[PDB]
RNA sequence: CCUCCUAAAGAGUAACGGAGGAGCACGAAGGUUGGCUAAUCCUGGUCGGACAUCAGGAGGUUAGUGCAAUGGCAUAAGCCA
RNA sequence: ACGACCAGGGCUACACACGUGCUACAAUGGCGCAUACAAAGAGAAGCGACCUCGCGAGAGCAAGCGGACCUCAUAAAGUGCGUCGUAGUCCGGAUUGGAGUCUGCAACUCGACUCCAUGAAGUCGGAAUCGCUAGUAAUCGUGGAUCAGAAUGCCACGGUG
């Protein structure tokens, strides 16, 4: 976990992004590649399409995924089962 | 000799006798003793209920028992909620702490199951 | 008896208030609280049945009546006249005290007790509330016990609506939701 | 009710950490000592605090502050 | 040997006609006095589930009869003491 | 393009099978307080005393020192006193929840460490199978390389024996 006194990380694109939509009031989804970014609460009512390494998923923004991080949401790996 | 509603063990001592209630471990029995003036080393049985009482209102302080295990279950059914990777993983029933699956996820995945 | 004498005089009044009843006798009344030991595990011993009956006896001052099989059923494994549960059938100053016991002493010390069903009540009054450990009861002492088990309590009235038994109950500060 | 058959039941007195003072028939036979009571147990006062759900926001503003 | 149908509304009535049972049981499952009323379903209820035990309603003998079938049976011939 | 650059993912998946290890299943022990005795090493984009703050991981301040000088760095098993009294326990620590720290552009996948809570399996292990003849086995700690960080591995060092 990031520590307290650096603050929470977030990439400047994506932020620019996320404040530009803000601005517009848009609901069209934003591909973004950066999973190791931490959700924010300006950030709700957003979705925003992240890379889960092969295609982007969208996740709907909600109240309780604020303190989490953009990768949690995109599962990487695809399994169903052995038999 | 009932404390936070479950029955304490009167033999042993204070410090270990509390360590029965849901919620509190050592340390958090140790604090709760220094908080009333008890000793440690003494048992539940020969305890005043003035002292009894005391040692109930400390642990009345820490969230124990049926409450901390309600909030536990939140916790766990709001991860499973939001569908996030530690939710997937307890959907699952598999480590969630990123531990390897390959071999030993015993404790999550319980006793071996044979090919059909 | 404390109860029935808050009844008497409070309770009664309170249910007249609310529903704008035009007889005092078309008001509500505790018919008969029923406890009820379901105990499978008897047909395998004999003894285990008897504790059940004496832990009921402890909990309510009447000595229990022993039910038996009233059809043979082979998916328990049970012929008919078989002593397979433990009843006692509570009525007046007995009833009353009982009740008094289990709202002012028993179910508080129910373990993470987050409160009582409110749709729990047959549709015609009568509530029904089960209790999974017998210790909550100050009667039965913790170390004396051997096997854990419980009972089920039946407050029938003569609610005519499922919802004046709920107010009855109200009425009496039973805890609820 | 029948004489020899039934369990002993006499008045005691059942006291509380609250300081309540309760008078009732049991078996018990000796002077009880409650912990708890209807008037003592945190109905009222604990469900509310029991629950606690909280909101997310408030944390990540209580932390950070940005 | 018993029950039903064949059997034609008294009785009886045949066929290598159509269907089923008996070769017992019970010192209470007999006598009597006193009391009681079933199947099934729905709802609520600790473990407890389609199905144990407890409530309450619907239900109205659809149940029961020590066993085949028929005729009976609440005045119960049914179920307790 | 079977060449080159980039971001994200994977090499860490998980009905299962095998190998090599670590931790245990306790009392020749656990826990608590006190207290003794090493060796061998490393260190400048480094090792970092002291003092202050932090339950703690650590943080702040900041000497020293390319080092038989200073730092890592308190050896631990041990010894003494106390406690637990054979229990799935004051054994055992897996797992999970919450709160954090540090490294690093960055710890979701996927780090280590700390605190509070949680307390699985396991009561010495079937057929079978391995190592070791002396300062050896067994057991106890310590250091180094690779390294921003990230060892139960490896390579070393001493203790008891
Ligand atoms: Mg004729
Ligand atoms: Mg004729
Ligand atoms: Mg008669
Ligand atoms: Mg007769
Ligand atoms: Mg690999
Ligand atoms: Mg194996
Ligand atoms: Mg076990
Ligand atoms: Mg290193
Ligand atoms: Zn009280």
């Amino acid at each position: 976990p990031r520590s307290l006194k650096k603050g929470p990380f977030i990439d400047l694109h994506l932020l620019k992004k996320v404040e530009k939509a803000v601005e517009s009031g848009d609901k069209k989804p934003l591909r973004t590649w950066s999973r190791r970014s931490t959700i924010f609460p300006n950030m709700i009512g957003l979705t925003i399409a992240v890379h889960n390494g092969r295609q982007h998923v969208p996740v709907f923004v909600t109240d309780e995924m604020v303190g989490h991080k953009l990768g949690e949401f995109a599962p990487t790996r695809t399994y169903r089962g052995h038999a | 000799a009932r404390i936070a509603g479950i029955n304490i063990p009167d033999h042993k001592h204070a410090v270990i006798a509390l360590t029965s209630i849901y919620g509190v471990g050592k340390t958090r029995s140790k604090a709760i003793l220094a908080a009333a003036g008890i000793a440690e080393d003494v048992k539940i049985s020969e305890l005043s209920e003035g002292q009894i009482d005391t040692l109930r209102d400390e642990v009345a302080k820490f969230v124990v028992e049926g409450d901390l295990r309600r909030e536990i279950s939140m916790s766990i059914k709001r991860l499973m909620d939001l569908g996030c990777y530690r939710g997937l993983r307890h959907r699952r029933g598999l480590p969630v702490r990123g531990q390897r699956t390959k071999t030993n996820a015993r404790t999550r995945k319980g006793p071996r199951k044979p090919i059909k | 008896a404390k109860l029935h004498d808050y009844y008497k005089d409070e309770v009664v009044k309170k249910l007249m208030t609310e529903f704008n009843y035009n007889s005092v006798m078309q008001v509500p009344r505790v018919e008969k609280i029923t406890l009820n030991m379901g105990v499978g595990e008897a047909i395998a011993d004999k003894k285990l049945l008897d504790n059940a009956a004496a832990d009921l006896a402890a909990i309510s001052g009447q000595k229990p009546l022993i039910t038996k099989a009233r059809k043979s059923v082979a998916g328990f494994k049970i012929r008919q006249g078989y002593p397979i549960g433990c009843k006692v059938t509570l009525r007046g100053e007995r009833m009353w005290e009982f009740f008094e016991r289990l709202i002012t002493i028993a179910v508080p010390r129910i373990r993470d007790f987050r409160g009582l069903s409110a749709k729990s009540f047959d549709g015609r009054g009568n509530y029904s509330m089960g209790v999974r450990e017998q210790i909550i009861f100050p009667e039965i002492d913790y170390d004396k016990v051997d096997r854990v088990r419980g009972l089920d309590i039946t407050i029938t009235t003569t609610a005519k609506s499922d919802e004046e038994g709920r107010a009855l109950l109200a009425a009496f500060d039973f805890p609820f939701r | 009710m029948k004489k020899d058959i039934h369990p002993k039941y006499e008045e005691i007195t059942a006291s509380c950490s609250c300081g309540n003072v309760m008078k009732i028939r049991s078996t018990v036979g000796h002077d009880l000592n409650l912990d708890v009571c209807s008037k003592c147990h945190p109905f009222f006062t604990g469900k509310q605090r029991d629950v606690a759900t909280g909101g997310r926001v408030d944390r990540f503003n209580k932390r950070f502050n940005i």
